[PDB]
């Protein structure tokens, strides 16, 4: 690009609101085919996709989300829906624009764009102004030297497609890998009762009403919104070491494991972390430790490969928020195998594991560092 | 607090167990009662009597009714009433507030003790109920000055639906302050409650004592609290008045007076039809504003009322809704007349929530008639410790801070500065555009983060190996 | 305070982008439908859940867009009423074009 | 229908777990609460939202493990609902143990 | 209810058959780190 | 029981009674009073009962 101008927003584009909908369907399970596409997570179950006065969202226009953000992007990917608040983005003139450059250009100013405080909308404010523009090598060569920087673009927003993909795919054959291996096990190894392999210990709950029990302190805290992890050696919430004279807990040794028992299961999967920092938990979930027949990352793999049917085992309880017993998850019988199939396997799972688990040995270093350079790689790339 | 704590319990217990809304006024006229038994008992004292008697002068009932205005008798106070311990029947009350307002000559504030209520399902109950709500306000711990202090949580006890929180109404009395030592203050369209009226002046009365609190407000049991709540703190009697009824529909006084400041607090859907319905085109105050208010955002008309009755000498200082880009094309170019001359001062956002459920944060207008003019909005939202305001409720000097920015213009980094004239005329007027000072701003490095995922990706390469050899157990 | 409590401001404040602003157009007057439905809904937590026990409106979204998708429960209401008076308010565009711009002929 | 209103059905449904069930242990009455308080909640639409419209009970959490990080608004109250509950049958439990338990000698 | 319960929208995966499916879309990632590398020097 | 409705004839053979808050099945207990040799009874209920 040798003639670099900045040029207005809506000079060369066409804004418009959606058109008329009436898509309150009862039911819209995954048997229907149309890409619902939202703010957040793009993606909401499927809708039949014809006669219903849909957009079609034809070859490349480009979208805002929402009223009170106007900073969610998304490319139209290649015929989807018009989901009742997609107010959309295109231009008149299409021998210069090319708009996923413009999708690739809008999301390089992070300014304004990232103070969503107040409640107001934004139409007029991006509609006006700027934009870079090679300019005036129209229309001789505008786009033919946006051509190698789209290329950079395109293949950048191709690597970060097909790792989300490969971790897709590396996670589900890992899911399943898991268990033909160490599964089955023949024959015969011991089928020993979960409690059988070691103490384990309730949890417990302090009141929040004492501020001296609660303001400071160096015992971690150990909750299901800190869960979800996988390996957690801290969590947000840090407990007095006064308030273990009145929290009903017990102090857990460091090496330890944990397993929630309220409300993440019964709709979807239980998570479960190595625990590496003696610390305390709450009521409504449960620390376990075992004892020296074993080693710990066996217990560890195990209730992470056989969740999905111990969640099975004891599922309802009752239509209720709380959930699965105590007495049906101590009653489980798990094989535990002589020494020599503990270390050699599960140095297997966890060499394998500890490629995929966020964050340190993982794959989101790579994942989101890319990410950041090639924002970054945006920003340099586009000056003057 | 010191002795918030205690009275707040026993006070607190009385709360239970129905809906407090009908019981408050029998809490209130008990509270109010006692208060007038010890207020004419300081008269009177000042050693003589523990109780009283019946006496009929007519002479020096006649005295406190021009100075005080308030003779029911010597022996109809609540000190007086403890011996009659579940007095059959309940609405002698209803009596013992009668002619203590009979009070024609001169200078009522009555028509004004309505509060104590019949209901009640009989007249037992009543009995009962009154029995032991007066053993729980006796039952408080007296103390004397601070007697009404605890009031102020008896007007707040359902803010934890509009009266104040007590930071905003510091911030405005340190807004309307100072440098004004002038006839006079204060004036109060909206008025609510007296609670954001008290502060200022209550504080500062030994600045000085100029004339009357002018206020009005719509509502008939907080038109009640509202003037007994100046009354209960100790202020004087004179001026001190709240007129009834709508401020846009019945202002007064008219001539009276471009002022020196003037409070007020405005709620949302407060509305009105426009533009107009009445008779307020061809008003006296409306004729400056050109286009006239809309139905729904009735703020505005209050702000229009304020230009009215402020002299360049004095200034304002009133509080508005951030929810505003233009307010339709009735209210864009009320928003430039405002802009038109130096009218508006400065502009005072704050912070979320530190409110009673509102959750957003608050506009302050601060105005006057005079000429710099650079519309500076010094606006903030952090901090504005706006999580709780308890530290230190009586002086907290985080005003402080914002006197310190009113001082001298501060341009702070991530903090509001001194704004141009013509910077807001290339915006549509809004607040605020200007600043809003640029937190977060986060970008990277070329080669940090490559070398990184470089060893990362070798990481995967052995984790790869060994993943192709143990496929085999 | 009803749903309808709320549609009646929202339906003044309609009335008022149509009335005052004079604008003729199907899109820029649902952009006035963006600016003051929007600016209607109430702020007080009761009286937004006294809407939300009120009839009309119920708890579901069709666009999960408008969900921040977080702790900000309140929003999530906000937006229900907003979409549920969106609606509403596209009915009542397309009565209030061809009633209103009829009736300013003079 | 108040927040007392639900309080008054946890408060004598765990009046009966710790009566009729004879239980004198802290953690096992801790877990009758579980029992009870959950099973107090309301279920209508309009009578959960009048809870919330009252007072004592609040919007936010301590605790965000009680969300369902979905659509899921009807549980975000009631696990609300829950916690204020749970709260406020600590205190009763650790009341009512030394009250009932003291009583029941005979 | 616990019993019956009768196994329905229960579902399980295939060992091996992504894994090398994965193999592959490693093997596009070794010029994807490559078309990153090369590119990273403008 | 305060009342005499442990004694009643509807209640003969079954258990012990129905508490306050989870009155549901006193309902049907009194159901199958109420019923011949020959037809059935169709009554509704919460679903969350693991034991009550």
């Amino acid at each position: 690009g040798v003639e670099v101008e900045w040029l207005p927003l809506g000079e060369i584009t066409k804004y418009e609101q959606p058109t008329k909908y009436l898509v309150k369907a009862k039911d819209y399970h995954d048997t229907y085919t149309i890409p619902v596409l939202t703010a957040g997570k793009t993606f909401i179950l499927g809708y039949t996709n014809e006669t219903h006065g849909i957009y079609q969202a034809s070859k490349a226009p480009v979208i805002i989300f929402d009223d009170f953000t106007t900073a969610n992007k998304w490319v139209d990917f290649d015929f989807k829906a018009k989901s009742s608040a997609m107010k959309m983005v295109t231009s008149c003139d299409d021998n210069k624009t090319l708009l996923k450059y413009v999708y690739y250009w809008l999301n390089t100013l992070p300014s304004e764009f990232a103070e969503g405080d107040h409640k107001r909308q934004w139409i007029s404010n991006y509609s006006q102004k700027k934009i870079p523009i090679p300019c005036p090598d129209n229309p001789e060569k505008s786009l033919a030297i946006q051509s190698e920087i789209v290329r950079i673009l395109d293949k950048f927003t191709a690597l970060t497609a097909e790792l989300t993909a490969e971790l897709n795919m590396r996670k589900k054959q890992y899911n399943y890998y898991r268990d033909q291996l160490l599964s089955f096990k023949e024959g015969e190894v011991e089928w020993k009762t979960l409690g059988e392999i070691g103490k384990w210990y309730g949890g417990g709950t302090p009141s929040k009403n004492k501020i001296e029990f609660w303001e400071n302190g160096s015992i971690p805290w150990i909750s299901p919104k800190d869960m979800g992890r996988t390996l957690v050696d801290s969590s947000e919430d840090y407990i007095t070491e006064e308030a273990v004279l009145h929290s009903s807990t017990k102090l857990i040794p460091a090496n330890s494991i944990a397993i929630v028992v309220r409300s993440s299961i019964l709709d979807k999967v239980l998570p479960s972390a190595l625990i590496k920092v003696p610390a305390t938990l709450n009521q409504d979930m449960k620390a376990v430790i075992p004892h020296e027949n074993i080693l710990v990352k066996y217990i560890y793999h195990m209730i992470g490969s056989r969740g999905s049917d111990i969640l099975r085992a004891a599922k309802k309880t009752g239509g209720s928020v709380a959930s699965i017993d105590s007495k049906k998850l101590f009653s489980f019988k798990i094989p535990v195998p002589n020494i020599n199939e503990q270390q050699r396997i599960v140095e297997i799972l966890d060499k394998f594991d500890t490629l995929t688990n966020s964050i340190t040995e993982g794959l989101p270093r790579e994942i989101e560092l890319r990410q950041k350079q090639y924002e970054y790689y945006r920003d340099l790339l586009f000056s003057f | 607090a010191e002795l918030h704590r205690q009275i707040w319990q026993i006070a607190n217990d009385v709360r239970g167990s129905v809906d407090g809304w009908d019981f408050k006024q029998y809490v209130l006229g008990a509270l109010f009662y006692r208060f007038i038994s010890e207020n004419f008992s300081s008269y009177i004292e000042a050693t003589d009597d523990i109780k009283d008697d019946a006496i009929k002068t007519k002479g020096y009932f006649i005295y406190p009714s021009q100075l005080f205005c308030n003779v029911a008798a010597k022996a109809n106070t609540n000190d007086r009433l403890n011996a009659d311990l579940n007095s059959i029947f309940v609405a002698i009350e209803s009596s013992a507030y009668g002619y203590p307002s009979e009070a024609d000559i001169k200078g009522l504030f009555a028509d004004f003790d309505t509060t104590s209520n019949r209901l009640g399902n009989t007249v037992k109950d009543k009995n009962a109920r009154l029995a032991a709500v007066l053993k729980g306000v006796e039952g408080l711990k007296l103390g004397i000055d601070l007697f009404g202090d605890a009031y102020e949580f008896l007007i707040s006890n359902y803010a934890a639906e509009f009266f104040t929180p007590q930071h905003v109404s510091k911030l405005i009395a340190q807004l309307a302050m100072h440098g004004q030592t002038h006839v006079n203050k204060i004036y109060d369209p909206a008025a609510g409650s007296g609670s954001l009226l008290l502060q200022a002046k209550k504080q500062f009365d030994n600045h000085i004592i100029e004339e009357g609190f002018f206020g009005q407000e719509i509502n008939h049991t907080t038109y009640n609290l509202a003037r007994m709540n100046m009354f209960l703190h100790n202020i004087n009697y004179d001026k001190f008045d709240i007129k009834l009824g709508n401020t846009l529909t019945e202002p007064h006084f008219r001539d009276e007076k471009p002022f020196d400041a003037i409070v007020s607090n405005p709620p949302y859907s407060v509305k009105w039809i426009g533009s107009d319905d009445p008779t307020l085109i061809n008003d006296e105050r409306f004729a400056p504003a050109g286009v006239l208010a809309p139905k729904s955002k009735a703020d505005f008309a209050f702000v229009l009322h304020a230009l009215n009755y402020l002299s360049a000498k004095g200034r304002a200082a009133i509080v508005c809704f951030p929810g505003i880009f233009y307010r339709g094309g009735a209210e864009q170019k009320i928003r430039q007349y405002l802009v038109d001359n130096n009218y508006v001062e400065t502009v005072i956002s704050l912070a979320p929530n530190l409110f009673f459920g509102t959750t957003i944060a608050v506009n302050i207008l601060v105005l006057s008639k005079h000429k710099t003019d650079t519309n500076v909005q010094f606006i903030d939202a952090s901090e504005l410790f706006k999580k709780e305001t308890n530290n230190n409720i009586l002086t907290d000097a985080h005003i402080e801070q914002i006197m310190q920015v009113f001082a001298s213009k501060e341009d702070v980094a991530h903090l509001a500065k001194s704004v141009a004239f013509e910077t807001v005329v290339a915006n549509d007027y809004n607040l605020s555009v200007s600043s809003y000072v640029e937190a977060k701003d986060n970008r990277e490095i070329i080669d940090i983060a490559e070398l990184n995922a470089e060893l990362k990706t070798t990481v995967s390469k052995i984790d790869q190996l060994r993943k192709d050899i143990d496929a085999i157990v | 305070m009803t749903y309808n409590n709320v549609f009646d401001h929202a339906y003044e404040m309609l009335k008022e982008n149509i009335r005052y602003d004079d604008i003729r157009d199907t899109d820029d007057l649902h952009d006035a439908i963006h600016m003051a439905a929007d600016n209607a809904v109430p702020h007080y937590y009761a009286d937004i859940f006294s809407v939300m026990a009120s009839e009309g409106i119920d708890l579901e979204f069709e666009d999960s867009g408008l969900m921040p998708d977080t702790k900000d429960v309140i929003r999530i209401l906000q937006a229900r009423i907003y979409e549920q008076l969106t609606i509403d308010l596209w009915e009542d565009a397309e009565d209030l074009l061809n009633e209103y711009l009829e009736e300013v002929e003079e």
